[PDB]
């Protein structure tokens, strides 16, 4: 006898415990795996760093206010500094991975808001200027989360990003996201939300420093709303786990 | 020479004809086939899967979040009404832009049954009942809740369970309803109402939100695959 | 075959199939039957429409272009790309990996110039169509020796018969083609965004075999995509927005959707 | 080496095909692949949920 | 392609015009400069612009960079 | 696994779904039925609209208040003018019929009370 | 086969087949051999050619329309429907409800109009024909993006070759075509009667490709139907009066048939 | 997988036919269904009338 | 290419041949049939049904 | 004469077609093979095999 | 089908891969296992374009040549050779001998010249293409009773129908073509060098057989090799050097390759 | 006498053929010949030469 | 189509154009009356006269109803 609710996730030296848990969303029914002698390409044989790659990584923390618009961030990009998983993506050429995103927000029963949690393969996003592209700075935060906004981005021979938040920064309509994996924290309900991510990609293995598979993108479709004496500072906290995590392409370190 | 006879038809190009022609590119050896995740077999498996509404659509609502929130509150009374729309997914503002409605502006036709899911998003401590009620066409719709009353409806009770599906069902004269504009294949209301007053505890919120998902059922299908009047063009993009 | 009704009675029970929580991710299977009574229904109908395939397959427009007899333009060019039409573009970019043979059509017609020459009596025009592939040398001029096509394919195409037509089969790098690349062709991340080479299918090249006439006359052909043999993986949300560029993603912001009176009306404001 | 097939017809008859040539790619479109699978997208989690059943207990 | 292809450049003033060649593009190089400068087969930066800086040092000036079968083009606003 | 105070109860084309719910009381243990051939006295064949008379009719709502002694409704009457049910009493003579009676109250933890319900036959004031 | 003649003899009985009651509503079934002598003749005679496939399946001109190469009429359309012509819509409302496919055929043809233009030498003419299904967009110019015909059915067709021909399968959303329809669109009865959205198939846009020449040119297509596979049901009597409207059956009264002088006379007067 | 079929004759042999497309709304029209039946329209009455009988007795 | 000769009538259009076309809707699914009373499959069990005869057609 | 219907792309020149062709010398008696050594099959039996590379390939 | 890698570990021993002689003449078989780590990868890649049927099995114009309907030159001549042209001349020239059948294609245009002449109204235009083998009579005229053909293969054609097209068998009288010939025809060695009579073909005439019109025409043939059935034995090194003649290999001295600023330079200058 | 083939086709379906002249020179171009032999021009030794061993001993 | 499309209005006179678009129609909506007003993207009496109300208030007065491809007429004898 046990509550569907509690489950435990070991990975690694590490393990997250959450006692208010929705499920779990398994990317498209496919648990990520190595990959295999008959969908290789590249020759010369792989390294699996496993336990010193495959582990929780935990990144900074955001506050989630009542006019919050959302925040993105490029996962190959948010690990790029962290551990041995950056050091092995700056030693080699090719590499290859899956996820495991866990995202966190607790408040009390008063506490109201319900924030959409889903991982976009491809989430190439458009510039304010119409002949420009967006910059690499304005796309990329490694350690801090990118946020979107309410109003539209004013388009003046810049290279700024359209982060209008009912267009996700992709020019669809948001509330259709919903064919990517996802998960819903409702804060009446849910505590925590977790998605299991497999290798997404056209190729068999991908540089990881001119190239992000994947982007988290964390959007309130209810807003935060508290009556006065509730605690007023809530924040979000997100932590990734790499999974089968294979490199090939050894050389000396550095991007260029 | 075997002697023939050519039919009219011939030397045309339709360009939805079906024929074997001769490769630019003799004895090219492809790019073989690796297993990607997440295969498309059937624009159905796509529309089967739950989206967003915009319910509130009025005004500026379009261009922020607030066009998806339905809000609700504590009344002093009973039974007033808190949304109303028609059964139109793939004309109505509020399912045409919806994945199902996305899909459905390709085709003339559409058929079967459909899943309206609503997910309450107040305080834990908020309580509340609802009716969710459809009324297939023939009357006007429903001014009242106990017109409402009388039709398909569900008594939605708000607790552990987030989250109320009510379906609505197939009844209709034809086999098939267009998805243009069309007093002859009318589908219906569809509307919500206050079975109960939202009761909160002090310093709680009164004030709360729902949400709504559109997702079609197994017994859903599509016809007559034609363009969008969604997409348009002036000149060639560069 | 689509699904058959079941036929239910009335229910009470613990068994509760219209509760659940969204939040989990996972769309409800109800049927009708689960929360009304219903009838027995056999049904015949068929999602045989809905296939990719079907949905994919039908030829379509997806560049024009002019060139004349005598003048400056003798010859027209273009890189094979399918964004540079709105239809097939936001059909293809449902998914983000497609995989597919390409059957390619061209109607060539002709149009006679003004101009005061006299006596003009024309002969029949014979076009040639040339495809290079990336890498190869191009015409810098109509009489240009490249126009050989010793190696490169070519159609030739007499105004008056059959349109021309070919099979091209899938010729990508990668195993599979992209709609959309987050990311740059440098590993420094500076330079254009959102651009690669998986999808590079070459250029096209057209001009007038023989001048025909001693008057002025202008031809242009128009270039028809049609998929086949389809694979596509990762559905993605449909375009809202009016495309701006062929090239990248950029776009103007728009609603949601269109407005009504309130949240009550049954009418399209 | 010709293969027949049945043709799309109501509800409530074959033709003939031969190929003529040599690449796979010059093949007309296969446009009777009635597959379907929608448990990828949809119902897409770790542990199963019966319908009748609380979705959390 | 020209990297950024709009820009103002408020102010010696550095006009860039980075430019990448795809694999189609196999005719000969052209670069031109508007208002002024033309290569073919105000002072260049850089002695190796054929591999891809046409940038020069000195209202609106348009750098036109040509390989057939490509073309494009770079406007920058000198205040 | 579920939960005893999660009820689905579906009539006809209505359904009522509670979170909270004691159980169902069954009347005096007798779940309604239709008339037996060795019980009736009348001849003529009788009419049964079945999903159309039988399902959920919602009447209007009171306030409960702080001082308010208590509400009844005769359930004959309570129906007679809604819908199929109240036609096929009104051209009729004689009837026959049991009744699903669902009464709902929600409030938060805070708000305190206790409401008794009850169907009392034969209540002649 | 046909039935075969039965001889028969002189008869005397109580047996009476010439004497009945037509008030039963019920035709006679007596031979010849009832009220006569009558010798024996096996009968080869077939009714073949009275099948409803044959009596219906015969190519009709439906419609004609025309546009020119310049000036303000550039493109034609038209609301596919047979109630435009008198002769396939009188032999189709024999019956109340009729269910087949289609077959379409085109015959487009081009006349030179007078002008004082000099040296005119026209290139071949190319034809654009694109089938629009109720509910998409419509081209508002001839050069209109939706001539894309990403997914709209379209036939191209270049003067002199054989005229264009398509099959199109039964498209009704109910399960039989209506001939005739007792009723209003409208719950309320208000609006216009007899019109229903049962038979509504789309329309017919067409347009040159090019425009050939420097002098005036006008174009004419000409629209077949021909009725395949059908089934029909519940006969009615034929139309006695003349067609006055397409979309109604509306009409001037008319003699039940034509006056002779007497009751005797054996001639038509 | 052809067909092979007898033509119209006179009274007092057979042809060919294959079926090339996939659709069934593509095929050549039925002109071969002689089935008849009458006695819908005709003699439409709840009880049978014989010939030799009197219509009303 | 196989060796052909075409013959007189090529590329005629008589308006009662009785050919196979392609089709404009590939895989198109039909709607159902259901069972109407008085089908109709010849023309002659129309002629065998009576009908009243206007024998004094004579003036108005 | 058997019913046939022209495909778009009849009486085109694709200058990579694969089709049968008439001969214009009927039955000529072509000259036999000898046994040359050197056949070459693939152009990959020519990539295989080693060249001197011009790395100094500065100036004159 | 192409080989696939085979899976190795590390090693210390006094097997030596690496390390051979090239003076030998023998190009070393070593994988890339011998000198590193390896996985094992299954290679699914055909080396099917690379074959020499595939390599040379295209159509390649080889020369054009023009004629008029009236003045001097009414009729064309050209001896059949592959040498004219520089790109099928470069693929067939990686092989001293060869042995092939061959495809001949024709592409016939017409053009209308320059003239004072009015009310030209022309008649359509056939041409006749003769083949004339080595050693038999030739045409002085356009109306020489040599066009009789008796013998010699000819094709007539008509201006609008599909270019003429015919299969030339192996008709060398040595067993095998050759490229190249290190010798002369004399045996005094006196004469031209290079030239030999294993690969002569015969010469092409062309005309018009009717003059159409009463204005000036002229008219173009382009004529399209391409070899069928291929053998081909000793591998040569490709042409470093751009063709000067038809007949010879003569040449001018060009640089091994291109140059670059240094030995360590990445880029090409 | 027709000839059943295999068409190219990728990894990870036949073709009919019928000749119509009598020539043989008339035929279509022989595309599927995959047969390779590099060992005359690549390591044409009179002595075998092991990989590893060393060249000269 | 409209309703009615002939009638004598014999008399504020109140002039009814109500009408209907066909699942075809797609194309622009443009309303106007003849004898005086023009309605695109006397006085109207309808504020959603999109929804099918071209009914105006004030010889012959027509109603011209277009939408692509339908076109509609209604003529009125005012006395």
């Amino acid at each position: 006898g046990y509550s569907d609710r509690a489950r435990s996730i070991t990975l690694g030296n590490s393990t997250i415990t959450t006692q208010e848990c929705a499920n779990v969303v398994v990317g498209y029914g496919v648990w990520p795996d190595y990959l295999k002698d008959s969908e290789a390409t590249a020759e010369d044989q792989p390294t699996q760093p496993d336990v010193a790659t495959c582990r929780f990584y935990t990144l900074d923390s955001v506050q989630w206010q009542k006019t919050s618009p959302g925040w993105w961030w490029k996962l190959p990009d948010a690990l790029s500094n962290l551990g041995l998983f950056g050091q092995n993506m700056q030693y080699h050429y090719l590499g290859r991975t899956g996820y495991t995103v866990h995202v966190q927000c607790n408040a009390s029963k008063f506490h109201q808001g319900c924030l959409l949690v889903v991982c976009v393969p491809e989430a190439e996003m458009g510039c304010a200027t119409l002949d420009n592209t967006p910059s690499s700075a304005e796309l990329l935060g490694g350690d801090s989360a990118k946020e979107f906004a309410d109003k539209p981005v004013a388009s003046g021979s810049n290279k700024l990003v359209q982060r209008v938040v009912y267009n996700a920064g992709m020019g669809v309509g948001v509330g259709n996201l919903t064919i990517f994996p996802h998960q819903w924290i409702n804060l009446r309900t849910n505590n925590s939300a977790t998605i299991v991510m497999p290798y997404t990609n056209s190729v068999p293995m991908d540089n990881m420093f001119r190239h992000n598979n994947v982007t988290l993108m964390v959007i309130p479709f209810v807003p935060l709303d508290y009556c006065p004496g509730s605690t007023t500072y809530v924040p979000i906290t997100v932590t990734i786990a790499p999974m089968c995590a294979e490199y090939n392409g050894l050389r000396l370190a550095g991007h260029q | 020479g075997l002697p023939t006879m050519n039919t009219p038809g011939s030397c045309q190009f339709l360009t939805s004809d079906d024929f074997q022609s001769p490769s630019a590119m003799p004895q090219y050896d492809v790019t073989p086939e690796m297993r990607i995740p997440g295969e498309v077999k059937n624009l159905m498996e796509i529309a089967e899967v739950d989206s967003v509404v915009p319910v509130q659509n009025v005004g500026e609502k379009v261009n922020s979040m607030e066009a998806y929130q339905i809000p609700v509150r504590s009344n002093e009374g009973s039974g007033t009404q808190v949304f109303g729309f028609p059964l139109q997914p793939g004309y109505s503002s509020v399912f045409s832009r919806t994945l199902l409605g996305e899909i459905l502006n390709y085709y003339t036709h559409w058929s079967g049954s459909i899943k309206l899911t609503f997910m309450f998003c107040g305080s834990a401590m908020a309580t509340g009942k609802f009716l969710l009620a459809y009324s297939p066409p023939g009357a006007g719709a429903p001014t009242k809740r106990v017109d409402a009353m009388l039709g398909t409806h569900v008594v939605w009770d708000v607790g552990l369970q987030s989250s109320c599906v009510l379906c609505i069902p197939w009844i209709s004269q034809t086999h098939y309803r267009y998805v243009t504009s069309d007093e002859y294949t009318a589908g219906g209301f569809i509307t919500c109402w206050y079975q109960t007053n939202i009761v909160v505890p002090a310093d709680a919120q009164s004030s709360c939100y729902i949400m709504c998902f559109v997702s079609a059922c197994n017994d859903f299908s599509v016809r007559l695959l034609k363009d969008t009047p969604f997409i348009s063009q002036q000149n060639f993009f560069q | 075959r689509v699904a058959d009704t079941v036929g239910t009675g009335p229910t009470n029970s613990e068994a509760i199939p219209a509760l659940t929580a969204a939040e989990t991710g996972h769309t409800s299977q109800v049927v009708p039957g689960d929360t009304m009574q219903t009838r027995h229904v056999k049904n015949y109908h068929s999602r045989s429409e809905s296939t990719i395939e079907n949905f994919l397959c039908r030829s379509a427009c997806v560049y024009f272009t002019e060139y004349e007899n005598s003048g400056a333009k003798r010859y027209a060019e273009w890189v094979l790309t399918p964004r540079q039409a709105a239809q097939l573009r936001r059909k293809l970019e449902f998914f983000t990996y497609v995989r597919f043979d390409l059957e390619l059509t061209f109607v060539i017609t002709s149009t006679q110039q003004p101009s005061t020459t006299q006596n003009q009596d024309a002969q029949i025009l014979t076009h040639q169509i040339m495809y290079v592939p990336p890498g190869g040398p191009v015409p810098d001029k109509v009489d240009s020796y490249v126009w050989q096509t010793s190696t490169n394919p070519s159609v030739f195409w007499t105004e008056g018969n059959a349109p021309p037509r070919m099979s091209i089969p899938f010729l990508s790098i990668g195993n599979a083609y992209s709609n959309f690349y987050d990311g740059w062709s440098e590993f420094s991340r500076n330079g254009v965004y959102g651009i690669n080479t998986l999808n590079n299918m070459g250029t096209l090249y057209a001009r007038h075999v023989n001048a025909g006439s001693t008057g002025p006359i202008k031809s242009t052909i128009r270039i028809y995509f049609k998929p086949k043999h389809v694979k596509a993986w990762i559905p993605r949300p449909p375009r809202l927005c009016q495309y701006e560029k062929a090239k990248n993603v950029n776009f103007q912001p728009s609603g949601v959707t269109t407005t009504r009176q309130s949240i009550t009306t049954m009418t399209n404001t | 080496g010709a293969q027949v097939s049945t043709q799309k017809t109501g509800a409530h008859i074959h033709y003939t095909n031969i190929n003529y040539y040599k690449d796979a790619a010059s093949n007309s479109a296969n446009r009777q692949d009635f597959t379907q699978d929608p448990g990828k997208f949809t119902e897409p989690v770790k542990d199963i949920m019966i319908k009748s059943l609380p979705a959390l207990n | 392609s020209i990297t950024t292809p709009e820009e103002m450049i408020e102010k010696t003033a550095y006009l860039p015009c980075k430019f990448t060649l795809s694999p189609e593009d196999q005719g000969p190089l052209d670069i031109e400069w508007l208002i002024i400068i033309l290569y073919s087969g105000v002072h260049f930066t850089s002695n190796d612009l054929k591999s891809g800086d046409a940038s020069i040092n000195v209202g609106t000036y348009q750098c036109k960079v040509k390989k057939a079968p490509g073309v494009a083009n770079k406007k920058i606003h000198l205040v």
